[PDB]
């Protein structure tokens, strides 16, 4: 149920991001908390520092480390996850 | 005999980083 | 016509973000392009690296260097601007 | 006579986590 | 994922330098410790004396013996390795 | 605003590093250019060959002639200067 729109990251990391996001959606209802769950876990499993935006209407312009960017649709919400710093 | 050169380096944050923009449609 | 929702940045830098945002809204209409204008201008005046999210429906969880975060409403859009990396 | 040396940076940038929620729609 | 930014070094020594860095990258985490491993390995295999700088933000002006200079990125970290007498 | 992290060099040589480094920062803003400005002068005041690293986040392992090593902080920027 996940549509990956753009990515510069490993497929193993890609699937992990989607899996981690699904878990966040199961437990939380507020986009801010969903984003927090993903960012925190991605700071643990993979090195800091990560940033996450979850929503239905937003535009973003970010700078990310190479091999550490993903933008995908999960459920009705778009999820942006990347590492900078 | 042995030849020595001067050299300079500077770190650019870009080389390892890429800019990305996203728009919900 | 800006309402500062949360900020950790200089009262002088706060005004620049709002001033830069006013110009970004004047020149661009798509949220992605507005964000690009802001991040670039803040990359020049202040050193990299900046990130900007522009939208009306989104949640975010980010990590920022202290004294380099601002979240405010400008017009019909909420703007998130912060520096990490 | 040569001695070895090691240096590390101790500069520390303060970091804060921030969450925001926008529901205008 | 190694990018040679500047080099005045044999391709085999260049390939050796990146290989030595990758292993140093595997085992150690402090830039001083990464650098120490590199300088030592290059002091034995090729004659002393070498110097190694490891970091993400630094500028250098050095004097090196010809054919004994390399400045390259592995991931997000810059490695400066050169021989001066 | 000079704090020396570790040093193996004479006290005047300790002090001279600070004066040239402080002045170079007044003239330059890019770390590579700061290093070039200082390193050239330290080739003159004491004879070659010297090397200079200027930055805020880096680790180094170098080999230096004895009595010729300094690593110190100036403001937010670290300066490593030694002779080889």
């Amino acid at each position: 149920k996940a549509v990956i729109k753009n990515a510069d990251m490993s497929e193993e990391m890609q699937q992990d991001a989607v899996d981690c996001a699904t878990q966040a959606l199961e437990k939380y209802n507020i986009e801010k908390d969903i984003a927090a769950y993903i960012k925190k876990e991605f700071d643990k499993k993979y090195n800091p520092t990560w940033h996450c935006i979850v929503g239905r209407n937003f535009g973003s312009y970010v700078t990310h480390e190479t091999r550490h960017f993903i933008y995908f649709y999960l459920g009705q919400v778009a999820i942006l996850l990347f590492k900078s710093g | 005999s042995t030849l020595y050169k001067n050299a300079a380096t500077q770190t650019e944050r870009r080389t390892a980083t890429r800019d990305a923009g996203t728009q919900v449609r």
